[PDB]
């Protein structure tokens, strides 16, 4: 008699969006914006450093948060909201390119370069650091002559880079708190720091202080960024003040580093990773965050986007 | 009582997507189009497969959270990076809409090319009702809505008592 | 004398976009169908909507006009700009190629739409003559035709007349 | 007999653009890249600062063209191409960025710095700037050696930013355009600036020598500025040019500022304003200016595209 | 068994991309059509030309491949870059995707939109049997296949034929 | 009769990509991402200067590199790795700015700058520039003191713009490679160098010390550079260790450059160019350098992506 074509339907569907209009119910859709995170870190199978009261950017240095840290290899570096990068107070000159490699770094390798004179004292008397009692750097030396009314001696001291990798020459400039603090502890008259290269050509002065009481002590450090090129030659022509380097450091490889304030999570897996945690979804977008790292979905506005699986649902 | 896809859905159809309903005197009963649901399927879920492709471009980070970028590059980088997420937001959006206005579309294209081929394999013994429903002007049973579902009746039965019955 | 939509548009609907025409007792009479038109308007409105639609996104300045920035800043910036300009200039120029292709198609879709309906209403009298109008074997007045424009039309009854006529 | 079945039709319609042909002709269509604007910027519903004759830094520094806006509150900050930032010739370093703080800053509140000399002179009139007589900027405080060939005294000032929001401040040094002139006003011997905060270290040096004349003046005075975070201080350690601050800005809230040449409509009230005019207007694109500021149409190359609102015009 | 349009398609046809085979028993043979094919090649090379989409916009050197940039800048090109690198190759697998799926469904539709015209053009003198051919019940071999393979053919001398069979 | 209606089929064909499945066959397809490049570069109806030794910068300075580009005008520039800006071991501050400005820039259009110099030897030379034996830059002039353990007189020179274009003056800083360097040349004492204009104010200070040898002599020179607006003037003042401009800079018009390893051809002509030759295509999009200039294809990251021209390929039985 009869025989009917027809399709299905369901009593409440979900509502998707089209070109036309808006609104439009259908029986099943998914959604192609991601909105549900994991609070932790999904870094399971690759090596993590876990870097807690010290930045990622003193990994180089060595300030007494991260003393064990100096010397590793890591697939993913974890940075921290707490993490400082100093102990003595102070500022890299160009902060954000030099972390933006070490996220890219792979972790660090280190080689010795020397500063072997006389008439330096390794140590550098700090009270920000208390690992023993006063002390700077595990990797930098206070070069203060022979305490009071010392004149500073001309160092001319460089560094080969024999190995095939390029060098991350890190060392910095004291500022002292005060005059009477460069006349005492780096001695009388001026300061000059002369750093040459095939490629750099900077000279630096120290000026007095006269700074706010950050962490107690007043005053500052500038950390000085340079590259090396392979064979190349760095030379610290100095009678300044100087802090000087007692290792450069090299590369690893491929990190691609997350700053994260969430605990790590080794039991699960991904590689998409934001501040506020991780995504291991995989749908082409989300709305979490923007700032993300990795192999992620790409950063939209609209919370959520429907993306219709089944057919226009027609009740009965 | 009955009506296809032309002004209403199957509530009851929950194996298959794509089927046929049969309401004669020998009985009553609804059974899905195999090929149909399936092809239908397999085609949306490779839609799929192309939305949820990876895009293998890792990005490093370029700004940062915890101590501020220098201002004139930090203003630069959210003017770009504020760019790109309009550039984004504009590209879901499009390709979500437009994508379910594919998906709506191919699926109504789905069940008309369904509709025409049981027209085509019909011909002249039945008839459109304008609903979804076609009229049989001859009298049979299930073994004839199997042959429609499975691809295999022909219209070679008594085709003029079809005819006088429509004449 | 009057063609339908395949062979021509015609010239004279004032009132809405679609309409029918048609050869009578009374002659050549001429009326708008105000549901398709309102359907075809509806979505090709939304349609706009959706692309007449302004962000919230508020961006600033970034370099100057009145003095100039440092030469290699601006130059990034003159060149993300001009590469986020390429990139809006193609999404402007696909939107309105592809949305006119599909505001196109959206019309010939709804004209398709009324042609089918029409022949569904009609069934073994609808008698397509290729131009995009329907020849009527039966006698039909302007209760008929007016029927026709809206939804609630017989098939029957009609069918014995248009089939001896037909035949 | 006859049902015919079709759809209007137009003599004249327009062009438009389709994705198998460029000139496909429909019934109507509409523009959506806007080229018309309004010659005015548009004030309505908004606080407006028109800055005729004085530049956005000389809410800060303060010239004499720039008096009547020391304490300006407005959403809308317009400069104008005839207006300058100095009146005593010189330039600020980082300018951009400060004038890209400024022009969302909701305006400035000024409070006092609260400093207090002795052993100097606080005036510093000169012929480039006047207030019915030689005068200076209105919030610089330009300190010299008492009154002439004698030694400047050193001085380190102090200021905390005790509000919620970051405090702006803003300081120079002095160029004197010549030796004698510099050892005659601040009297012989080294100059040194130090300035800090926990966040912030810059040093400074005065350099005399011979310059180019700028309303009538040799020396140049530049501009240097500082962000203070709540409850940080700020440490300014000098030897002599001070150009001291009087009064610390701080942001009154949001605000987009703006660059233009023409004048200012109350009536139109629009959202977006590019120099030379208001754009306001519905429409996603526009072929106007792609310096624009606001939340207004994506800047495109083309001159003119046409979205079809009708079907295609089949003429006859 | 010449049924090629719905399932197997023409792999022999030489001259064009439409065609007519014809099944007369003088002798059966293949030809193309050309107004068809004329239209579907030149809007594909419509739509070719429109893709060229070459640029006007001159794009300067920024980034130094002898002697590296500062890196900060460096990496903010280089994001910049790959950003604007994933979206022209998100473009560019969606536009030809989509001119892809527009290419198919447009050829799909284009050999639809002869068989519609070859149907209505035989009006009631031919039966559709599902596979991809036309059964003719009125037999005739230069002037009918010509005037059916061209826009012009007179279906009334052929009607009475074609309505005395079948029934 | 039967009158069968179909479409054209092939027994091979090819493969595209569509939005909802992968793997299409179709008759025919073309490809839009370019894949093949010319290995040299189509210069044919452009002026090109090909500066094989001598770095962009350098047409500027004028190193012996450089020697028949002093006063270079081209419509483009082809840069290579294996030339260099300097002679004498030194680079440009802010160099990547200066080269940008140089690319467009059309060419260089010297202007005498007019300084008059008494007292001062103008004739310095270094071993790292060797003209004819021993020399120095050719458009800038090494200022030393009258005798070598002796002072440098303090000087002030200006220039005037009395064209209508701005003018690129460059100027360099002496950083000498020991206190002795610095003591025998120009005298004891502190130096200082400061350069100014209405819209513009630097001072430089030479930081005498020790480095590595490049290229002969162990010193440096740091070449900065000032666009002098029309109708403005340039003071600079300096105590020695100074290298003064000989001549002003004018660009001539539109240019653009190129940063190669390839032949230069000028029997071909192509819309632009790359490190590995030139891309002349009409496909919209590339797949082989992401950082081509010019006027061509946008770069994409699929290897190749098939549009299709004809129809799906259905096969016949
Ligand atoms: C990222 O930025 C660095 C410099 O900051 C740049 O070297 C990278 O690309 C370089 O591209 C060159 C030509 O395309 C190539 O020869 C060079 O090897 C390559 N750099 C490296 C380390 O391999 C920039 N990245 C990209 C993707 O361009
Ligand atoms: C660029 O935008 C980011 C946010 O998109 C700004 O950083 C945020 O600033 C607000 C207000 O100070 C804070 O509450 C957020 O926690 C910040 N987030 C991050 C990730 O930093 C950033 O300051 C903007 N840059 C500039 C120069 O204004
Ligand atoms: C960035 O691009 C802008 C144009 O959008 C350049 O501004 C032009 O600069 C020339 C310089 O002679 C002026 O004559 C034009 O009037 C300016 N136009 C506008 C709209 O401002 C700007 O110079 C470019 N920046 C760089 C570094 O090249
Ligand atoms: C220093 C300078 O460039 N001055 C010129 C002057 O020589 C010229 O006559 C005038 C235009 O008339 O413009 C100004
Ligand atoms: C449909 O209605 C039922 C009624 O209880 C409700 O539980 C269910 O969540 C609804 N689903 C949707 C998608 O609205
Ligand atoms: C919707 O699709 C999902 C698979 O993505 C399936 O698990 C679910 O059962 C579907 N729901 C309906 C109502 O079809
Ligand atoms: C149709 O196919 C089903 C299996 O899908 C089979 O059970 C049924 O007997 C078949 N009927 C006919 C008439 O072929
Ligand atoms: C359709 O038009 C006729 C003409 O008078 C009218 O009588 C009939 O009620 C209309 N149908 C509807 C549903 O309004
Ligand atoms: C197109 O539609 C708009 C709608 O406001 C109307 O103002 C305009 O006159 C119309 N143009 C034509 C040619 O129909
Ligand atoms: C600043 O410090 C004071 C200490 O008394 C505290 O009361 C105030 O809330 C602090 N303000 C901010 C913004 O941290
Ligand atoms: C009809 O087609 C034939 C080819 O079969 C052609 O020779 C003839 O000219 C055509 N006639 C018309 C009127 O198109
Ligand atoms: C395929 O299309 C291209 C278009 O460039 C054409 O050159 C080629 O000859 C075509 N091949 C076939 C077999 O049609």
């Amino acid at each position: 008699d009869k025989i009917c074509l027809g399709h299905h339907a369901v009593s409440n569907g979900t509502k998707v969006n089209t070109l036309t209009e808006r609104g439009v119910e259908v029986v099943n859709a998914t959604e192609t914006v991601e909105r549900t995170n994991i609070p932790r870190i999904c870094s399971k199978g690759k090596r993590t450093v876990d870097l807690g009261q010290c930045g990622l950017l003193g990994t180089i240095t060595g300030p007494p948060q991260c003393d064990q840290f100096l010397e590793f290899s890591a697939d993913l570096i974890i940075e921290r909201r707490e993490g400082s990068d100093v102990c003595f107070p102070g500022k890299f000159v160009n902060e954000e390119a030099l972390r933006q490699i070490l996220r890219e770094s792979g972790g660090i390798d280190k080689e010795a370069m020397g500063f072997t004179y006389s008439g330096i004292r390794t140590n550098g008397a700090t009270s920000s650091c208390r690992r023993s009692g006063s002390s700077f750097y595990a990797e930098m030396k206070w070069l203060l002559s022979n305490t009071d009314n010392a004149a500073f001696p001309q160092m001319t001291k460089s560094y080969k880079n024999t190995r095939k990798n390029p060098a991350l020459i890190v060392w910095g400039i004291h500022h002292s708190g005060s005059t009477a603090e460069q006349t005492k502890l780096y001695g009388s008259g001026n300061k000059l720091v002369t750093v040459g290269s095939s490629n750099y050509q900077q000279s630096f002065v120290p000026s007095p202080g006269a700074r706010t009481q950050v962490n107690g002590q007043s005053g500052r450090i500038d950390f000085h960024w340079l590259m090396l090129n392979p064979n190349d030659t760095v030379t610290f022509s100095f009678n300044g003040a100087f802090i000087a380097p007692d290792r450069a450091s090299f590369l690893r490889g491929k990190s691609m580093g997350i700053q994260s304030g969430v605990q790590v999570d080794a039991d699960c897996e991904g590689d998409c990773y934001y501040s506020g945690g991780t995504i291991i979804s995989n749908l082409p977008f989300q709305n979490i965050d923007s700032r993300a790292v990795g192999k992620c979905p790409r950063y939209v506005k609209q919370r959520s986007l429907l993306l219709a699986t089944g057919m226009k649902n027609v009740p009965e | 009582a009955i009506a296809g896809f032309i002004e209403n859905g199957w509530e009851g159809l929950i194996d298959g997507w794509y089927g046929f309903r049969h309401q004669n005197a020998q009985g009553e009963g609804t059974a899905a189009d195999y090929k149909s649901t399936q092809s239908a399927i397999d085609q949306i879920t490779g839609k799929l497969n192309r939305l949820i492709e990876k895009t293998n471009q890792q990005f490093e980070l370029i700004d940062n959270e915890f101590t501020e970028v220098e201002k004139q590059i930090g203003n630069v980088i959210n003017w770009t990076r504020d760019s790109i997420t309009e550039v984004w937001s504009y590209n879901a959006e499009l390709l979500v809409a437009m994508e379910n206005q594919h998906t709506i579309d191919l699926a109504d294209s789905e069940m008309d090319k369904l509709y025409e081929r049981v027209k085509r394999q019909l011909r002249e013994n039945a008839e459109e009702d304008g609903t979804g429903c076609f009229e049989i002007f001859h009298k049979c049973d299930d073994d004839c809505m199997a042959s429609i579902r499975n691809n295999t009746y022909d219209h070679s039965k008594y085709r003029e008592e079809a005819m006088q019955n429509r004449i």
